[PDB]
RNA sequence: AUGAGCAGGUUGAAGGUUGAGUAACAUCAACUGGAGGACCGAACCGACUCUCGUUGAAACGAUAGCGGAUGACUUGUGAUU
RNA sequence: UGAGUAACGCUUGGGAGUGAGAAUCUCCCAAACCGAUUGACUAAGGUUUCCUGGACCAGGGUCGUCCUUCCAGGGUUAGUCUGGACCUAAGCUGAGGCUGAAAAGCGUAGGCGAUGGACAACAGGUUAAUAUUCCUGUACUUACAGUUAGACUGAUGGAGUGACAAAGAAGGUUUUCCACCCCCAUAAUUGGAUUUGGGGAUAAAUCAUAAGGUGGUACAAUAGGCAAAUCCGUUGUGCAUAACAUUGAGUGAUGAUGUCGAGUGAAAGUAGCGAAGGUGGUAUUAAUCAUGCUUUCAAGAAAAGCUUCUAGGGUUAAUCUAGCUGUAACCAGUACCGAGAACGAACACACGUAGUCAAGGAGAGGAUCCUAAGGUUAGCGAGUGAACUAUAGCCAAGGAACUCUGCAAAUUAACCCCGUAAGUUAGCGAGAAGGGGUGCUUAUGUAAAAGUAAGCCGCAGUGAAGAACGAGGGGGGACUGUUUAACUAAAACACAACUCUAUGCCAAACCGUAAGGUGAUGUAUAUGGGGUGACACCUGCCCAGUGCUGGAAGGU
């Protein structure tokens, strides 16, 4: 059966890309505090 | 040429099969940023020999050591395979 | 009762016994299930008895219970049968073969029977 | 004229007709000349905001804009010859391709009665009157069918340029300005004489005799199907939602917005043209 | 916006053509004709009936089907709320 | 703990060996299904899962010597394929720039943006992993620089092109099909017999013939296209009778003495070998011509790219064409799985999963039953075959007595031929109703058949396969349709249609705070609102009051 999530990695990059998240101030601040949050992955490119 | 991009040749069974032919195909691991223009240049300047033909590929990194206590990731490397004129080769 | 292994009826046991009699005629030995051996002994005795008249009617008849392999063809089996098997076992009123009880298998720990025929 | 639609369908009955498109038009096959056509994109009902900002509209079949002269002053005193009558699927009428005698082909709005090959002339100077003439109001007497009127002079005719629309002059303001016009839908203004006009009636007058027929045909022609307000959700509209045909309880009913909008006019009472009010669609002043 | 597809075989209306025919009409004969939120009907869509699954093949479906099935088309890609 | 309770998640048997030990490892044999797939292509997806060897310690719904399990090593090659370098569709960003406590929102030039366009290769070969990539042979393009000759070139801007729907029809064209020919193999131990099966050709690329199509070919003034114009234009004239230009199947010559082959088959069925490589049409087929053609209305893309004219200039050749020569053609991808144990699904599950060829008997079929290569026995087996249950196959006779009810279940079916009414908006009804037929041998029958006649046969003849059940009365809605995803499918909703209402252009309305935008590039015959909601005839009254609108005195 068709499911809720598709592994379309290009649409994945568009939806949750690093360059997309640095184009928004909220995303930039989130990545800053996630650097402060000890997370290994911040975006898809920083996995 | 930085005289470092010619990292190392490898001799595997498929490489042995390639070299036991007539055009003396060899393989060099190289920096994946260079174009075949300057790669071929580095080759005709390191010796007197110009490559008959050039081909490029990369060994895509995979999860090395598989499922184990200490897994990891494999290395990044680009293999350039060179065919030479039939009667000539390189003595590495 | 939707799609699954549905179990086996008379057709499957018929094809199984035909394959088994062809296989025993290939060599002269089968190790199988005791129930199938008991089922096959009757047909084997009848087939040994049925091929002793040797005409085209009996040719088709005893041909109707043989299957093929590479070492032997169904034609090869009927030829071998008619050539040598029938004249030898005429000296007994039944009981051509012997089915003996072996030990259990390692696959299912079930009673395996060996069916054989010698003279 | 129109003709009954022949389909012989066995799913219900269709009581619809269709315009002939040949005794009023030409080339009933969409592949016209490549002179003055520009591709159009519909908004899908959305604003520039991305939000849907029109009601029950969406699903129009793709149509291409025909580049039509509206200012009609760049080519003045140059004689035009009607070369074709080509349909305009965007507007409610059919445009006409003409050729100014200097050698300039152009699409224009086609007034009623003009045909391919007719010879006309339009400029900014007082001349005689023939169908298709366009010439400023200051040189025209009252009592003529005029359309494509320009509230902002030198811009282009905007009012009364739909299917079979025009206006009649009910006199001229006795101060040498503001020619009095009877706008369609019953309005009557004292319109600026600084402006131009297109004489006669506009073609394609049978939009009073159009048949829509079914749902999806109109959906492809535009407007989407939707429910009335009084069957909407009880929060989005209190009259709807539930069992038993809950009818409208508000005298002068409203919209999703609390609009007491029955009979009340929403024309500005203090515009610079409010001193030019003569008649609003029912009465005087 | 960009695209793909709609097995199959179906109907012969309109239109137009020819002729008879009427002052002209009208009327009809035959011909081309191939329109259809037309037909059934593969695929396909939906979940309308039945059974099963009732801690499953399935955080929810599987059978026979049913209705619809060149359009109030489906579907794919991208955008978009 | 339940409890050994349940289950072990789409399909075998035998022989032989390995291994101490094998249903599950392998070889063989068969099977029966899928067969428009249970055959291969690839998009996307997974991205080493792909290959070799060793091994089975953590998983294999037990087993497991083995696994898609682990360990060690290894596999994907691109001047022409996909794509960057060609560009754009929606769309996005967007400096400067408009609005907004600010962050920010909006927004132009532009720049990003294929699922499209510009665009130069094909085939065989060969590994344990691939191969327009590697090789082999047969070709093509693109500039660069020099050279040979000719030769004027001309964008920034102008013109054209690209540039385009669905539905439908009948042809050209060669295939297809069949008869028949060649070649190869084949010769029958059962009754009978001189049988049976298969093959029969080749790409890019160049050249020639190009079927046919598409529908105008030249003279000049320019008052039109920011300009300038030799380019479109504009004007008629000459031809308008067929040229003119474009295109265009196919066919032939190479390519191609090449691969290859029926088949043969030595060390394995591997290598070698490899015969033939033919005609007629076709009332069967698609393909291409073909952006062809016809019709309809809801009217069906751009940029890139191409051509061209003038400016722009050059005219000691800047410069173009082509020959020849040389130089060189860059960046990235390439494994396999790929409808599914490698996507998702937490999943070794049976589900939904891009497009696409998709063969035979046989049929209208891509429907159906049985098949050609294919691949395997659905990660648990083996026995007896209790009740009880799922699945069925069946039950003689009544036959609706069952029920809240013909709910459910069960007669009709495919093809062919007769005949069909009420109502009816003339379209239906309708496969109404109601009946008959389906086989074979011979002849007749068109091109084969239909069809007919004679005979013969069956227990009956789409003999297996899968095939609308009707009739009438009633309610609603006309209808066709959307509809409460994982309870209700409607008589709910929608819809055509209608009365009223508002919106006159910088339209109102809506959004934001705003700019501003949709509205709308709409213009009353347009849009919105409110409700009524096939078709038809009508919708009567009441303004007490609320409200809607309007008004102007008077009070306020």
């Amino acid at each position: 059966m068709k499911r809720t999530y598709q592994p379309s990695k290009l649409k994945r990059a568009k939806t949750h890309g690093f360059l997309a998240r640095m184009a928004t101030a909220s995303g930039r601040k989130v990545l800053k505090l996630r650097r402060k949050k000890q997370r290994a992955q911040l975006t898809v490119s920083s996995e | 040429d930085v005289t470092n991009v010619l990292l190392k040749p490898v001799l595997t069974e498929k490489v042995y099969f390639n070299q036991m032919g007539e055009t003396k195909k060899y393989v060099f691991v190289v920096n994946p940023k260079a174009s075949k223009t300057r790669v071929k240049l580095a080759f005709e300047l390191v010796y007197g020999i110009k490559p008959l033909k050039v081909n490029t590929l990369i060994r895509k990194p995979t999860t090395i050591r598989g499922g184990s206590r200490f897994p990891g990731l494999s290395k990044l490397e680009k293999l350039a395979v060179i065919t030479l004129p039939k009667g000539i080769a390189i003595s590495v | 009762s939707y799609i699954n292994k549905p179990g086996k009826t008379s057709a499957w046991r018929v094809m199984t016994v035909r394959q088994q009699v062809s296989a025993v005629l290939a060599y002269g030995k089968i190790e199988t299930t005791l129930k199938k051996a008991k089922n096959t002994q009757k047909r084997l005795d009848k087939l040994i008895t049925l091929a002793k008249v040797d005409n085209f009617n009996n040719r088709r008849q005893v041909k109707k219970w043989l299957l093929n392999t590479n070492l032997f063809d169904v034609d090869q089996l009927m030829d071998h049968l008619f050539s040598k098997v029938a004249p030898k076992y005429e000296k007994t009123p039944g009981g051509y073969s012997r089915v003996l009880k072996l030990g259990p298998r390692r696959g299912d720990a079930t009673e395996m029977a060996i069916l054989q025929l010698t003279d | 004229p129109i003709k009954k639609i022949i389909s012989r369908s066995n799913s219900g009955i269709h009581h619809s007709t269709v315009i002939d498109y040949k005794k009023l038009l030409t080339t009933n096959k969409n592949k016209p000349e490549k002179s003055l056509l520009v591709t159009l994109k519909k908004h899908g009902g959305r604003n520039n905001q991305g939000k849907i900002t029109v009601r029950h509209q969406g699903g129009r079949n793709k149509r291409k804009y025909r580049i039509i002269d509206f200012k009609r002053t760049h080519y003045d005193n140059i004689e035009a010859t009607v070369k074709s009558i080509e349909y305009d699927p965007n507007r409610s009428c059919f445009v006409s391709l003409i050729t100014y005698a200097n050698g300039a082909k152009s699409y224009i709005i086609s007034p009623d009665g003009i045909k391919v090959g007719d010879k006309i002339l339009a400029s900014e100077h007082p001349i005689d009157i023939k169908p298709g003439f366009s010439m400023p109001l200051a040189f025209i007497p009252e009592g003529t069918q005029v359309h494509n009127i320009e509230l902002h002079p030198k811009g282009g005719g905007q009012i009364a340029r739909s299917a079979g629309s025009y206006a009649r002059i009910l006199g001229q303001d006795e101060t040498g300005k503001y020619v009095i016009l009877q706008l369609l839908s019953g309005e009557t203004r004292k319109f600026l004489k600084e402006c131009r006009a297109t004489v006669g009636v506009v073609s394609n007058l049978d939009h009073n005799l159009v048949v829509i027929g079914k749902a999806g045909r109109n959906r492809h022609r535009g407007i989407r199907p939707t429910v009335r307000g009084s069957a909407m959700n009880p929060n989005d509209h209190p009259h709807g939602g539930g069992e038993g045909r809950s009818p409208v309880g508000r005298d002068a009913p409203r919209t999703p917005w609390g609009k007491r909008h029955m009979g009340v006019k929403t024309r500005n009472m203090k515009k610079a043209s409010t001193n030019l009010i003569i008649r609003n669609r029912k009465g005087e002043q």
